[PDB]
């Protein structure tokens, strides 16, 4: 298959995601108890 | 049920849990319950919505040939047709009905009426292809049931992150709701994921495949009744048929 | 091994070896055991509930035809089956069963065996064609294994990196090493990916390339036959057969 | 070279170069070496197991067809071929075997010396066609190495990047300087994705448009040689031969 | 401009560029110089590697083939051909040259030419169909140009968001630079959808449908040359030429 | 959630103007007639009313034709009118068979081209999906100063990319099914008539006109 | 298969989206209004 990279790359992608959207969190909780 | 299937779902249990097990995992620590409904309740009903219900009456049948065991009765057709082949040069046709009147191969019972009937040869090919052509559709449609449920199962994980996201950006109080929430996107996607790839496309490849063997008996058999039209010699009819097998 | 292979898994090595050192590392920090058995066993489960348990026995000879040298003996049989022309010009038929007798080709043996005993050109011409399309199918089922393993291995590897990660969501708590954590966890997508790319859908093409230039040889020996049988002038078999020969 | 492809790569490299620059970035940023080589080498590497050694050395002739400058001959031979036809007609085909000696086309002097020594119109159209499909099925295998390294060339810039996140986040005891450290891992899946769509797909394509433009020419010599044997009017064999040019 | 392109790009713009506005918005905002360099500077690079020179100036007369007005002059032609089936019958044949001595469609001019001269029909037929054929591939390949560059448009989107990726990435350390940055990564995805789906994988769908049109014209004039030929009755003629016209 | 008014005026205006680009505008007013026969009435009669042509079999034959061109002044069908007309005094088998014959393929390519009108606009408007929500996020990357909106803003912009798949699944794609497939139902009933006109030609044996009928009725 | 070449592009916008989102909320009120009113100058008006 020629897209055979894109299957794995919005694998790549979503697991980055997760992590700042998991940051971002984090930093807002932060701001809030400083 | 299948020795093949059975071996393969021994080492997929042995290498996910026992990876699992060898960093310090604890079992109870996949499962999770909002997961499991997103994923598996959320495959159940995109299959019950998009197929009409006879169709999944269909489910338990595809299962019965993917798990069918290896049948070696084409062997046993070959002789037969080579013995009908060479009662057809030596004798008349009569002798072909009575000899076949109660054999076991629908099918191949229905070729022969044809040429005893004698009936003509491009019309004999074209009713037993029609017959082919319609044992291969319904294998196929059994296969495309599996195969929508493999497509449908990650989406449901995709569904399951979006609802940890949710979690995530709306309510905190304190970091330790962090893990608690982001649990749900991380165990829905393996449930999408390793759902779909062991269970749901490995059935449906399985069942492309058993379907593909038994219709390669049955355009056996065909060739066989049109060389009995023919009226080829019992030695060159071995020959022909022969290829079909491995 | 064949020395294109050879040579391809060396400059695959210093590739992606030299490129992790040179960015700066150690291999012992690029090896997991818990990472290869997901990867690798989940492969071996998905192939095997694929399949029924005949076609894994023939994975064996799959590999036997990928990395076979290149034997060449086409131009020996381009010469044989000209020379079979004069004979069967001057002799007569009968003289082609005793040239051929011992033969170290089969399917030449056999399509002449057809020719001596006197059958119609159109019915040598099937039974040819049936033992060609038996040889397509054979192969075609050797590397669909390979190509099938290939598209299950990157998916494991993601099953790979979500168990790693579920652990880590266990110990957010400490923040210096969580970095270090997520690392060791890819290492399982890196192997669904790398193992995919490089090992398994390389077999899958070199099987299908070497059918291809073996099949090729097989139509040469078709049209051989049917040449000699029509009775064509030496140099015309000769440029028919040379239109097959690269 | 070839004046469209001199363009497109001048027009690539200011598109990808141009378009990082332009917003403030660096050719320093840019240029990475431990990137190229585990992108290029390993795309060298899946090449060289994936194809049989002979296929390999095919390539420098692959690119000599993608590249080869459009003098085209084909109006030339149309000449050739309508002034051989009235020799055919008026002095007799013995006439062809004294002219069509020298003739650079080797396909059209066989084709010439076919019709000379006699032989029967569909025996003539077979071999030709026979030919005809060599050469195509030349082409195509010339193209097929360049469609394979484009597939491979995306993956091996996932696995450059995964291989560039495991080195970075391993080294990370808190979050500082992760942002220009993840960055970098980022450049080998650009290289991955723009060699692949800029040089490997355009020049894969570039082979079969060419390709097929020189099929033409052939069928048209087909065409040509036909008419010679049954000995139509120059005007209306003219007029054949013409629909084939453009 | 046909009037269905002319009222589609109004819609098109008021669609999207009303949306944006009535939102709000600003629309010096959609123009971003480094995301037109990638995007459109990308597909020319890929579209020039990918086509030989010649073909690019055959884009200009696609495009005159996918807007000009249907000023379709079949109707007038569907009475030419059966006035000049009526001479044929109260005429000799020899009558039709005059009739036909001079006339705008020159595939009709040509037609009645050589069943004036007095050829037979298979080969009339096969010349006739030769040049529809030429026709048609011709309109293809007008076709493939606009189709090529709709697939390579999405791609280089994809190159431009991965180089908006690296740059944000970039600069984390100092978060204070991001303004331009951010958008070249949205607006290079924009340009690539947009581009393709509204421009070009439609003029490519608008040539296909008037080549289509051109080509059921000729399949006409076809049948009418060999009515004319075989001598039938107006009423016949006027019966089946008129089944092409819708 | 609810007629988002710009995803609408972007999913579909789009989609219309990628229609309208895409087909000249002869082809684009024959839309009417596409949406009649996707949605009309079963209309299976003809192929029950086999008995009405097959009482012309006998009768045809069992006394002169010459009247037939009165007798079937009412429409069973234009086809079957027409084909009549041709049945009588004037045609060789291979002609009349031929003339009739093109009428099937010009009706076939007719169905086919109302069908790959709502085809290709389930083919451009999933797209023209992603190009709303685009448009959504570069908005939301202009008003990032509150801390909320940073959710419900999102989610919004994503409701174009939701009218999109769902426009073109459930609106576009079933109706161009339903055409082509009772596309083929009314072939079928072609195929029927063309064998009704050979068989009267050939002979006048009404239970062997059945025979032949039955076969193309399934 | 446009699909999988899109949602791998509209995936990659969200997290271009939060690594902006992050980066943003490491900075204080002065330089925070600069970068969000900068981009509000061209995406609004
Ligand atoms: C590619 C992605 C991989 C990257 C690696 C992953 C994370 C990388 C590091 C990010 C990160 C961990 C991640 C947390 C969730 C994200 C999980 C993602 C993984 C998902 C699988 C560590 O970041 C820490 O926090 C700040 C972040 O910069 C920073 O603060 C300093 O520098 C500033 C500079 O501007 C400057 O203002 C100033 O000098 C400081 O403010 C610290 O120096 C830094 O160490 C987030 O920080 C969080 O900080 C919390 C308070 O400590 C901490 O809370 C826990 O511990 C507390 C005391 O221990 C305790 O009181 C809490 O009760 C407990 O709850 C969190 O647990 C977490 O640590």
């Amino acid at each position: 298959p020629h897209d055979r990279w894109m299957i794995t790359y919005a694998d790549l992608i979503t697991l980055l995601l997760i992590f700042f959207v998991m940051m971002y969190a984090m930093s807002r909780l932060d701001a809030s108890k400083y | 049920m299948d020795i093949a299937t059975l071996i393969g779902l021994i080492a997929g249990a042995v290498a996910i849990i026992g990876g699992f097990l060898w960093e310090g995992g604890q079992i109870t620590g996949l499962f999770q319950g909002t997961a499991a409904l997103i994923v598996f309740g959320g495959t159940i009903a995109a299959v019950l919505i998009s197929y009409p219900m006879h169709r999944i009456r269909t489910l338990p049948a595809g299962i019965k040939l993917a798990f069918k065991p290896n049948r070696s009765e084409v062997n046993e057709w070959l002789e037969d047709i080579v013995e009908m082949s060479m009662v057809a040069r030596r004798e008349g046709v009569l002798a072909l009905e009575q000899k076949v009147l109660d054999h076991p191969n629908i099918f191949l019972r229905e070729g022969i009426q044809l040429v005893v009937d004698g009936t003509d040869q491009p019309i004999v090919r074209q009713i037993m292809e029609l017959d082919i052509d319609a044992k291969e559709q319904e294998h196929d449609n059994y296969a495309k049931l599996f195969e929508s449920a493999g497509s449908y199962a990650p989406t449901m994980g995709i569904i399951g992150t979006v609802m940890g996201l949710i979690q995530v950006l709306g309510h905190l109080t304190d970091p330790s709701q962090l893990g608690p929430s982001i649990a749900v996107a991380f165990i829905a996607t393996l449930y999408g994921v390793a759902s779909a790839n062991l269970i749901f496309l490995p059935i449906a490849s399985k069942i492309r495949a058993k379907s593909a063997e038994e219709i390669l008996v049955m355009e056996m058999i065909l060739e066989g009744v049109l060389s009995v039209q023919n009226g080829d010699n019992a030695l060159l009819v071995r020959k022909k048929l022969n290829t079909y097998i491995t």
